[PDB]
């Protein structure tokens, strides 16, 4: 198995403050594939200036996907306090075929900063993170979450600077508001800006020094790291699993003004990825300095025929959906 | 891995005036104001006792004389007004890594007026004469300070090999401390000396202050 | 009452097992933390591990990691700690106390003394020290494993008496205990010693008789 560092030397976790009602929020991004929305590029062959069929893995059009937002923690002047979050670590999804995340959507536009509804501020991109795996259940006081055995954590860190993938073992730990501690809530990461994000010195293992707080990591079998260029450009992410293993793919590379998904990495796992979960994380700044951060939207994929409209260039600029309706089947056909 | 060095080592206080007690963290225990930091009391004979959690919150039960301060690596325990049964060890101790680690230890002694020993010797027993081993007993009872030499003296000559001492802790009511001291020697040699003497020099006394005994004169 | 009663204190050779036991009343066992710790005399303490009685999550000092196990078991509310591999460095009294994690330890066990070694068991022979106030004696010399426990007439003699710490010399134990009474008390009335060492099952009564010549 891999190093993946040290384990936390903390006593306990960071207490959390769970307020579901606070991310409930109604922030409408649905799919339009006529704008090429959520598809991955077929593998194996490009296509140029041509109007083709085919069949993959695709979203359905119009669909609203499932929104998640990551928000500022508590904080009384100069110090923070409690992180604060939604109830994503308790709402296990199932993965099935995979799926795509409009990530940064909403960046430059005016938002709102979540735990202080009234103060607004310049959306800015966040990327996010993802637990996955073959099997899950319950913690000991009976919250659902808990993922068994080897699991899949895709963790950005950096200050949004790179991106880590690793497959270990989760052992949930004992202190204070940990896992398998006194007065669990729901785990979670943070960084805090302060300390963290100041310019050349950008912490690349604050997210996953708050993870290892909560689980230890065990038997890890791989840990990868991506970096990433640092920009406002909203951006696609893509996930799928074969026999090969676990696929990931992104639009910053090949597409990065397009959104056209290509991958970029295979992950050795061959487990069926069965369960996933969004991984909530609160930002631990002070009062006077939080930021609002763009929510990012999940849609699930299915085996669907869809036409496929390539450009010169050789990208997807539009799509059909051919199931949608009659008509649709019928355009699909030429 | 996180170490935790009190000062001073010892410190004698009188009744009813401060005594103060620093530890010092070798990183930063604060977590923007709030330090996982403890402070405990230990007895001879007895576990410790918690007094302060969280840098300055006092234990439930635990007299207001005993109150805690600081932040980030320094912190310190102060006792006012001294109290008589407050002679013990003070050990600090940091909650917020693993492993949870203690201080070495802070010994507050309580000041007292000087008093002179109360020093008793004792042949040996006819029961362990008959085992073939012989020891003489010397008590040094209620003295204040605690500084005191013992030397045994066998026909005028010290013997030092086959001596063992032992002392108490500082009384808890009347402030003062006792010691113990046991020369043994086999049977043969005890009745190969007559005069057997216990003597201690101590502070109230230019002279040693001396316990003898003759074999022979009961 | 709040209590964390502790096992009896053993004896081991080095390279055995033990097992401390802590039951606990008085306060809910499922929601707080318990704690074991280890004490050298005259040394400061050292903590060893932690259970969450809830979980059954534990954390270790690495030091002790492959020697000592924690658990509980719920339905008693009782605390355990297996300690294997033992070596006469593991001599020392062990605590249990309520606490761990970011909680301070605030409910302590009276603490359980285990000696490792391979010396024998050996009892005391209690010796009497006889001879206004009139200092009486109790020399208890020879034995092993500690402890020993003096009083005097039964308990009912407990102003003026000094125990003294026993001294270690070449694997056996000695101690001392001197007890001050009015002269008027003795030798009228009866002063005996009591002396049990549970370690070689054996309890000695020595009355102090006054000399003969
Ligand atoms: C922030 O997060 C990042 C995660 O994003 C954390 O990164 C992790 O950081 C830790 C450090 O804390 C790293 O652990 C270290 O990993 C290196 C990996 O080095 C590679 O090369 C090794 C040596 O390479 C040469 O020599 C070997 C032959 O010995 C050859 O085979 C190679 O070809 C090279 O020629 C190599 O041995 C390593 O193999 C590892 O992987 C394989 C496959 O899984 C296993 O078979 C091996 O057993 C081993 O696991 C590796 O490929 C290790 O070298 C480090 O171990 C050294 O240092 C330890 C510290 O005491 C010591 O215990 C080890 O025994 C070993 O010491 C020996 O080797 C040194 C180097 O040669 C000598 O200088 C030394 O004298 C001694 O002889 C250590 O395990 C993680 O790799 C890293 N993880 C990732 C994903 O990047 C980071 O910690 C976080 N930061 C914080 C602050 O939390
Ligand atoms: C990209 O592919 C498209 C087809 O999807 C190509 O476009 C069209 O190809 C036709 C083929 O019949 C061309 O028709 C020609 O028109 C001229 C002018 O009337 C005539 O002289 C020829 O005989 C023939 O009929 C047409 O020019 C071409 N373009 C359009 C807009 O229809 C195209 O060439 C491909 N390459 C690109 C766009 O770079
Ligand atoms: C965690 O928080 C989320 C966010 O509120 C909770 O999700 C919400 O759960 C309710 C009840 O299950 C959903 O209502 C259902 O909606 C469907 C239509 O979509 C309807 O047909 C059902 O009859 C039911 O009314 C609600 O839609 C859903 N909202 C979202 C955004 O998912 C979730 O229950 C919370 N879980 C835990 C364990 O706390
Ligand atoms: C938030 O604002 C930033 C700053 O304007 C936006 O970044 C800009 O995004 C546009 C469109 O993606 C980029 O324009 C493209 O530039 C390439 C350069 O060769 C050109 O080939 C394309 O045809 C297109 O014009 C622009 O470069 C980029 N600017 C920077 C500084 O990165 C960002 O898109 C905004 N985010 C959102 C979610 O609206
Ligand atoms: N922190 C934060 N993150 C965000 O992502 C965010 C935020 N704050 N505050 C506001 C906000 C707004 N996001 C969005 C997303 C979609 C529509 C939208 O589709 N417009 C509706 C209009 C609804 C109506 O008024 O009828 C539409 O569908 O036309 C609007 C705002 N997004
Ligand atoms: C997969 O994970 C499960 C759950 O963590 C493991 O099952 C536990 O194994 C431990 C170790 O013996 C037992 O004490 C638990 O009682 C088990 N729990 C359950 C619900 O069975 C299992 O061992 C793991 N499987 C593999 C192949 O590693
Ligand atoms: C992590 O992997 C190691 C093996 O590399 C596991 O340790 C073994 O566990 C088995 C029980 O299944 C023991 O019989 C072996 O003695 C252990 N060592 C080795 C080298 O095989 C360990 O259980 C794994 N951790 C978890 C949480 O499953
Ligand atoms: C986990 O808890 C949920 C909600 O309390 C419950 O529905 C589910 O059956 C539990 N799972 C297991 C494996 O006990
Ligand atoms: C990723 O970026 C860091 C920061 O500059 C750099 O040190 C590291 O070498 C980069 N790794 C790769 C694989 O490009």
């Amino acid at each position: 198995y891999v190093d993946v560092g040290p384990d936390s030397v903390k006593s306990a976790c960071i207490e959390v403050d769970i307020q579901q009602t606070f991310f409930d929020k109604t922030w409408p991004r649905p799919i339009d594939v006529s704008k090429a929305d959520g598809i991955i590029y077929p593998q194996g062959r490009t296509y140029s200036n041509i109007t083709i069929t085919y069949q993959g893995l695709f979203p359905y059009q119009g669909d609203h996907g499932d929104m998640y937002v990551y928000s500022a923690g508590h904080a009384t002047g100069t110090t923070p306090q409690k992180l604060f979050v939604a109830n994503y670590s308790q709402d296990v999804k199932q993965f099935a075929n995979g799926f795509v995340v409009r990530i940064g959507a909403a960046a430059n536009s005016t938002g709102t900063v979540i735990i202080s509804p009234s103060t607004s501020a310049t959306i800015r991109k966040i990327y996010p993170a993802f637990m996955l795996g073959s099997s899950v259940g319950n913690f000991s006081d009976g919250k659902m979450g808990r993922f068994f055995n080897h699991t899949l954590v895709l963790l950005p860190d950096g200050c949004g600077t790179l991106l880590r993938a690793f497959y270990c073992i989760l052992e949930p730990r004992s202190g204070n508001h940990c896992p398998a501690g006194n007065s669990y809530t729901s785990f979670a990461t943070y960084h805090t800006p302060a300390t963290d994000c100041s310019d050349g010195n950008y912490n690349r293992n604050a997210s996953l020094n708050s993870f290892k707080e909560y689980f230890n990591l065990r038997n890890c079998t791989f840990m990868y790291t991506y970096n990433i260029t640092e920009d406002e450009i909203l951006e696609w992410f893509g996930i799928t699993q074969t026999a090969q293993g676990v696929h990931l793919f992104s639009s910053r590379y090949v597409d990065l003004y397009g959104g056209n998904m290509f991958q970029f990495a295979t992950l050795p796992v061959y487990d069926t990825i069965k369960y996933y979960s969004i991984i909530p994380h609160s930002i631990r700044s002070i009062q006077s300095d939080r930021k609002a951060w763009a929510a990012f939207y999940v849609y699930k994929l299915q085996p669907l025929t869809f036409l496929l409209d390539f450009s010169v260039d050789g990208y997807i600029r539009r799509a059909i959906d051919c199931g949608f309706n009659d008509l649709s089947q019928l355009h699909c056909s030429y | 891995q996180l170490v935790l060095t009190q000062s001073p080592a010892s410190l004698a206080v009188s009744l009813g005036q401060r005594a103060t007690i620093s530890c010092r963290a070798s990183e930063s225990v604060d977590n923007y104001g709030i330090s996982f930091m403890n402070w405990f009391q230990q007895k001879p004979g007895q576990p410790p006792k918690l007094l302060i959690h969280t840098a300055s919150n006092q234990g439930s039960g635990v007299p207001a004389r005993f109150s805690g301060s600081g932040s980030g690596t320094d912190f310190s325990l102060n006792i006012h007004p001294v109290e008589d049964d407050d002679t013990a060890m003070y050990f600090c101790q940091q909650s917020e890594e693993v492993p949870l680690t203690f201080g070495a230890g802070t010994k507050l002694e309580i000041k007292r007026t000087d008093a002179a020993p109360t020093v008793s010797i004792f042949p040996p027993s006819s029961e362990q004469l008959t085992s073939g081993g012989a020891s003489v007993v010397c008590f040094l009872n209620n003295f204040y300070p605690k500084d005191i030499n013992v030397k045994w003296k066998i026909d005028g000559s010290e013997r030092q090999n086959g001596v063992l001492n032992s002392w108490t802790d500082q009384d808890s009511k009347d402030s003062t401390y006792s010691m113990s001291s046991t020369l043994t020697l086999t049977k043969d040699e005890y009745e190969r000396h007559n005069s057997y003497t216990c003597e201690a020099t101590h502070k109230t006394s230019t002279s040693p202050i001396v316990k003898s005994f003759n074999r022979n004169e009961c | 009452q709040v209590q964390l009663q502790q096992s009896g204190g053993e004896l081991v050779k080095p390279g055995a097992s033990v097992k401390l036991s802590c039951k606990t009343s008085g306060f809910t066992f499922s929601s707080s933390y318990i704690s074991w710790l280890k004490q050298k005399p005259g040394q400061s303490l050292e903590w060893i591990a932690w259970i969450y009685a809830g979980t059954g999550g534990t954390e270790y000092n690495q030091k002790f990691t492959g020697k000592a196990q924690v658990t509980v078991d719920t339905s008693s509310s009782t605390a355990y700690m297996q300690f294997s591999s033992l070596t006469t460095e593991d001599s020392a009294i062990y605590y249990c106390a309520r606490g761990g994690s970011s909680f301070a330890m605030d409910y302590w066990g009276q603490g359980t003394s285990v000696t490792v070694s391979s010396a024998s068991t050996t009892p005391p022979s209690v010796y009497p020290l006889a001879p206004s106030m009139v200092t009486l004696g109790c020399l208890v010399k020879g034995y092993f494993p500690e402890p020993v426990t003096v009083t005097w007439n039964s308990g009912s003699l407990s102003s003026g008496v000094h125990t003294f710490p026993a001294v270690l010399q070449s694997d056996l134990y000695t101690l001392s205990s001197s007890v001050t009474v009015p002269s008027s008390t003795w030798p009228s009335e009866t002063v005996t010693c009591n002396v049990a060492h549970p370690a070689s099952s054996t309890k000695v009564d020595k009355k102090i008789v006054p000399r003969d010549c």
